């Protein structure tokens, strides 16, 4: 028999064991070994989970097949094997490549669609095996877990540009036109001392041609380590984790990725030129497998149902911070910008842009940047800063050389982003965040590199008032603190103030001494509210209707004689469309344009606000 | 030695097309073997580049030949050249030769444009390499024309035996034995750059359209090589697309004139730079002459234009079809894109031609939209936002080059055009100093790194501003609302004001434009004249030279004198004479007049006590 090298175990046994859990391994096994019977489905589990998922791969046109080890364990000769895996991961990973591409050739025939056995011949399966390992930090990976299965998770600090890789030389003989290629192991390619026609009779004749040698796609990713897995007096360590052909670019820089793979030590050599290699090895890890860390059928119909619910609104707004209290009308702006309203592209007038910004403003204590951090965990991507630690050049792009990095408004786009101390925060960078804000979009010019990096993220900010406790005496706007450019800017400004009687501080002594009296202590789950929110972007698409426009036309108006910026118009049908991507309503309304501007003039505390100089009585707060 | 079978095939393939592709679109459905008449025509003008669509490609040989050149167009080049080589013998032999001292024999190159996809330099893969490619892209640097040693001849110093046209790698190579048999020299080769031949060579790095871009992202960049004819075939700056065969460049260290490859180079690891070859680069970004550049259609449509008696008028409606009001902004954007005639005097000053106006105005004007709208109309314009910028790289840059060097400034892309400024009130002050250092004298130089370099800076100005306090305030005086040089503001030719109206009806007029718009698109707005007829109707006014009467210069004089009293000081001056008269030249040429006018003169009084508010 073949036997793995150092493991006394057959390669050919576990070619075996890979196929026993390709074939004759029920879907049945995987389910037991999650328990669960109850969720378990007894049809789809004496259907052959494997054998369904090389005939999806067939399907698919793909020769990747993505493993799971808990089914290699369900399996117990695939157990067997993905423990002999752990010990050997990339031989075993190898094995099941073959293992996949004979079973993917067995199931052609055995189906009878049409399939071609050259064509999974040509195809080269991969085994991309998860689960194998709970995700642990690169600062956690050690030099005895090197040449070790294990399943990985980090945010992936940046990636970087495909490599080549020589998949395989070739050597074309320049004395004698003799052509060949030479299959690259172990990363060496191989020359022969002697030519390889006789007839040429020329020692070394053979002569290595780059663009002739095979080329497979080969690319790294900088992974930083898990924040959990980072001390917490420290900076977590970053390992980048090598890629290769599907793998390759699976996830983009900046998003949690979770990428199975086996740890790599290299001998690093002293000098480039020198043979000499320091005893050190340079570590790296190289992913079997790439995953992240889109609305499922039934999650898309319980969204239905919730945007149907009239409560759905304050129900969502309450969700996004439960366990808060008294913030419900921040919330729910907050909910109406991470819902973003829709974005309109023209020849003229340039780009409309939906998505909306959110200012708030809570004297000490008004649990803002709790609610703040919970808009930070709805929001499918979530950007957190203070203003004491924002830098208007961080904020916008950064140069390494010389090349343009994004800023942390260009990460936060795609994403809600969160800003706590936002009166703390510089007005310098308040200035700089006004034209990316206005344009919903960055550009940067500097010597050397100008560029323009995108800046189309949704914005929240928690500011302190201006004096140390909110002052009714004080405009809404100066207690704020934010410029008024800035201002204009954001789609909505939320005024939150304490106000004090005996009953509503027995509430809320009783809310926060019920958590406590919890040893550990309608609202939707956060998870599932920013389904709902996914699912409102990708199945409404609201515009401007004739009914939203009466409104809108009216609100701006009359908000003109109340001055209305133009800019505050679209932030209103911004909010609009927003709002009915909260209904799920697929076009703007006139109650979602009315709730828009409802939902503006509850926020700042309008309604709250005195006539003159935009002051707001305290008890007028609150209502 | 041995040969491809597949390649013979492919050259006579490629001679059969070009001898016998017999398919003629000229002027109808002929037959004309259309090839072979272009071979004729590079005889008659001794060319040595031929120009083939790729769709002639695959009409021939029910595509046999394009699925051959676009499969392995690396492999049958050479090939491709002996079919070349073979039709030139047997129709132009003077072609054959490079065509008195005896010529050699003629280097011929292919050309494919028309390719059936493009891909962006983000879309290239190593396994894209080897094979014919098209790849659009804006070429953010080009290389000097080089000559590179496509062919080389060699002389032994041990028997004076000497080699010739011998084919370079990408590193420099010599050869590897000598010619004569008895000498057994592999080195002592001296090159003769007679007897060797070199081609022209030529680098031009290429990046992907910012726009292309999803998130944004910094476009990924590609080095496309330019040779022969493609050497200057493009201009660093301008969108192109490029065909040809992607490459993959060795490291020439390695070689010895990341992973890498090793073991084949020797012990030494050999790591491989992409990088692209281009077979054909395309460029994808006097009244007479310009009347002959147009199309019959587009003479048509500009003669009704300008035979239009409210042309000026028309003008100045259709700029900004969106915008709702702010016509004294149309007026002065259609007079400054028209221009006016440049003007020395015989002491040497020079006067500027080109209008400049400065905008200052609330916010929500749509300013900044008519700084999009002018940057988009107006021909080698550039459009920047002033808050996020470099006041010295705008106007001039300076870099090493691979030794110092210049690199093109911001304002050069405005040059011969106008120039748009955003956010001018958030942009320095010391970069509004330097604009108006370089505004009347333009003249642009370099000082540092030790290296002198000239720009002529010529080009238009706009910009637009926030008053101080975010809002334009009519009491405070015209000057100091935007805090600028006043020698400066004397200069300009204008100095727009915006204010809000309360007027109902004009708000439902704005709301209601508003709305129309977001609901309609482009349907919306109305314009009395399209944006290309109003592009070809401002050449050719440029092309048009407006001269003053005598009637108009005593108007002008008499203008003067009411801009004077007005000023009874810093608001007039002879600055203001002299944008008096450029707007008056301006109004001319929209209304097609040849010469300057007293009602033009007068209209270009009202528009300077407009600006007077």
């Amino acid at each position: 028999l073949r036997i793995i090298w150092g493991t006394n175990v057959s390669i050919q046994e576990c070619t075996t064991n890979f196929r026993n859990f390709l074939m004759s391994f029920k879907y049945k096994f995987r389910k037991i070994l999650d328990e669960r019977e109850e969720f378990i489905n007894n049809t789809t589990d004496e259907e052959l989970y494997y054998i369904k998922q090389l005939n999806e791969m067939r399907e698919l046109g793909t020769s990747n097949l993505n493993l799971d080890a808990r089914n290699l364990l369900a399996y117990k000769q695939t157990e067997d094997l993905y423990h002999q895996l752990l010990n050997y991961p990339q031989e075993v990973i190898s094995i099941m490549d073959q293992t996949i591409k004979d079973c993917m050739v067995s199931l052609i025939v055995d189906n009878n669609l049409d399939y071609d056995l050259d064509e999974i011949e040509t195809k080269f399966y991969k085994v991309r095996p998860y689960n194998v390992g709970s995700c642990k930090g690169m600062r956690e990976l050690n030099p005895n877990d090197i040449d070790k299965l294990i399943n990985l998770k980090g945010l992936v600090l940046r990636s970087t540009p495909v490599i080549p890789d020589m998949k395989v030389a070739f050597f074309k003989c320049n004395v004698c036109d003799h052509t060949m290629a030479v299959e690259i192991d172990r990363g060496v390619i191989q020359e022969p001392a002697r030519c390889e026609r006789i007839d040429c009779n020329e020692p070394n004749s053979m002569s290595l041609i780059h663009n002739r040698c095979s080329f497979a796609d080969k690319q790294v990713i900088k992974l930083q380590e898990t924040p959990d897995f980072v001390p917490d007096g420290q900076t977590p360590h970053s390992i980048s984790l090598c890629v290769y052909d599907e793998l390759v670019d699976s996830c983009r820089a900046g998003d949690r990725i979770e990428v199975t793979g086996t740890f790599r030590s290299i001998p690093i050599r002293a000098n480039s030129r020198q043979r000499v290699l320091k005893s050190l090895y340079k570590t790296y890890v190289d992913v079997v497998h790439v995953k992240k860390v889109q609305i499922t059928d039934q999650d898309l119909a319980k969204i239905r149902e919730v945007a149907a619910r009239e409560d759905l609104y304050s129900l969502l707004a309450r969700s996004i911070a439960p366990s808060i209290y008294e913030l419900e009308d921040v919330k729910k702006g907050i909910l109406l910008q991470l819902f973003g309203g829709t974005n309109k592209t023209f020849t003229k007038g340039g780009r409309y842009r939906g998505d909306i910004n959110i200012l708030l403003c809570g004297d000490p204590s008004t649990s803002k940047s709790q609610i703040l951090q919970y808009v930070h965990k709805i929001t499918p991507r979530g950007v957190y800063t203070s203003g004491k630690g924002s830098s208007a050049v961080g904020l916008t792009a950064y140069i390494t050389r010389l090349v343009l990095e994004s800023g942390a408004l260009v990460l936060s786009d795609g994403g809600v982003c969160c800003i706590d101390e936002f009166d703390k925060m510089s007005d310098s960078t308040r200035s700089v965040l006004h034209e990316v804000m206005e344009q919903q979009t960055i550009s940067i010019a500097k010597a050397g590199i100008i560029t323009t990096l995108n800046a189309r993220s949704s914005i929240l900010a928690s500011a302190n008032p201006i004096g140390s406790r909110y002052n009714p005496n004080l405009p809404v706007t100066e207690n704020i603190d934010l410029p008024p450019p800035l201002l204009s800017r954001f789609d909505l400004v939320y005024l939150v103030l304490d106000k004090v009687d005996e009953k509503n501080d027995r509430e809320l002594a009783k809310h926060l001494t019920n958590l406590y009296l919890e040893d550990k202590p309608d609202v939707l789950p956060v998870e599932f509210l920013t389904m709902y929110i996914s699912y409102a972007k990708e199945h409404i698409h609201p515009i401007i209707t004739e009914a939203a426009k009466t409104e809108l036309v009216r609100a701006y108006v009359g908000m003109r004689k109340m001055t209305a910026t133009t800019r505050q118009l679209e932030s209103m049908i911004r909010l609009a469309e927003a709002h009915a991507k909260m209904k799920l309503k697929n076009v703007v309304e006139l109650e979602d344009v009315q709730e828009a501007v409802r939902l503006i003039r509850s926020a700042i505390k309008d309604y709250a606000t005195d006539p003159k100089t935009g002051k707001i009585d305290m008890n007028l707060v609150q209502t | 030695k041995v040969d491809d079978v597949t390649g013979e095939k492919v050259r006579e393939a490629f001679e059969q097309f070009l001898e016998d592709f017999s398919v003629q679109s000229t002027d109808t459905g002929e037959v004309e073997k259309v090839y072979r008449a272009q071979i004729e025509f590079m005889k008659i003008y001794d060319l040595n580049t031929i120009y083939i669509d790729y769709q002639h490609l695959s009409m021939r040989e029910n595509g046999a030949l394009a699925m051959a050149i676009s499969e392995q167009y690396y492999r049958f080049l050479p090939f491709l050249q002996k079919g070349l080589r073979r039709v030139v013998r047997k129709y132009a032999p003077e072609l054959l030769n490079t065509s008195s001292p005896e010529q050699t024999e003629r280097v011929f190159q292919i050309s494919f444009f028309n390719l059936p996809t493009v891909h962006r330099i983000r879309d290239i893969r190593s396994e894209k390499i080897g094979s014919l490619l098209s790849i659009s892209g804006t070429v953010t640097r080009t290389s000097e024309v080089r000559p590179e040693l496509y062919k080389a001849s060699f002389t032994c110093d041990m028997c004076r035996a000497i080699v010739d046209n011998v084919e370079q790698s990408f590193k420099y190579t010599e050869p590897t034995f000598c010619p004569n048999p008895s000498c057994e020299n592999r080195a002592f080769w001296t090159l003769n750059v007679t007897r060797s031949r070199f081609l022209d060579w030529q680098k031009v790095r290429i990046q992907e359209n910012a726009n292309e871009i999803p998130t944004g992202s910094m476009p990924r960049t590609l080095d496309v090589i330019l040779r022969g004819d493609s050497v200057e075939r493009a201009k660093p700056g301008d969108r192109c697309k490029f065909t040809g065969v992607e490459i993959v460049v060795p490291d020439v260290t390695q070689l010895g004139l990341n992973s890498g490859v090793t073991g084949l180079l020797g012990v030494r690891d050999l790591t491989y730079k992409i990088s692209f070859l281009a077979c054909h680069v395309i460029s994808i970004g006097d009244q007479e002459v310009f009347l002959n550049s147009l199309s019959s259609d587009e003479i048509n449509e500009l003669k009704e234009m300008v035979k239009d008696e409210h042309i000026y008028d028309k003008l100045v409606r259709s700029i900004a079809p969106a915008v709702f009001g702010h016509e004294a902004v149309k007026k002065g954007i259609l007079l400054q894109m028209l221009g006016g005639v440049h003007k020395s005097t015989v002491e040497g000053i020079k006067l500027r031609g080109d209008i400049n106006i400065c905008v200052v105005g609330d916010p929500s004007t749509s300013k900044s939209q008519f700084l999009k709208y002018v940057v988009g109309f107006a021909p080698r314009s550039v459009y920047t936002s002033g808050k996020a910028s470099s006041a010295a790289g705008l106007t001039a840059a300076v870099v090493r080059d691979e030794d110092y060097t210049i690199e093109a400034g911001a304002l050069m892309l405005a040059d011969n055009g106008i120039c748009c400024i955003d956010e001018f009130d958030k942009m320095d002050i010391s970069d509004q100093v330097a604009i108006h250092e370089a505004m009347e004298q333009q003249t642009i130089s370099i000082a540092k790194a030790g290296i002198h370099a000239t720009l002529n800076a010529r080009t238009s100005i706009l910009a637009a501003a926030n008053p101080v306090g975010g809002r334009y305030n009519r009491k405070l005086s015209l000057r100091g609302n935007l805090n600028m040089t006043a020698p400066i503001m004397s200069r300009f030719d204008l100095f727009f004001v915006i204010l809000d109206d309360c007027n109902e009806k004009i708000d439902t007029e704005l709301a209601s434009h508003i709305v129309d718009l977001h609901m309609k698109r482009d349907e919306a707005i109305e314009p009395p004249f399209s944006a290309e007829q109003l592009r070809r109707y401002i050449k050719y006014a440029r092309t048009f030279k407006p001269i003053l009467t005598k009637e108009a210069r005593s108007y002008l004089v008499e203008k003067y004198k009411e801009l004077r009293k007005d000023d009874a000081s810093y608001r007039i001056t002879v600055r203001q004479l002299e944008s008096m008269i450029r707007l008056s030249e301006a109004i001319a040429r929209a209304n097609c007049v040849d010469e300057i006018t007293p009602s033009f003169i007068a209209e270009a009084y009202d528009l300077l006590r407009q600006s007077i508010i």
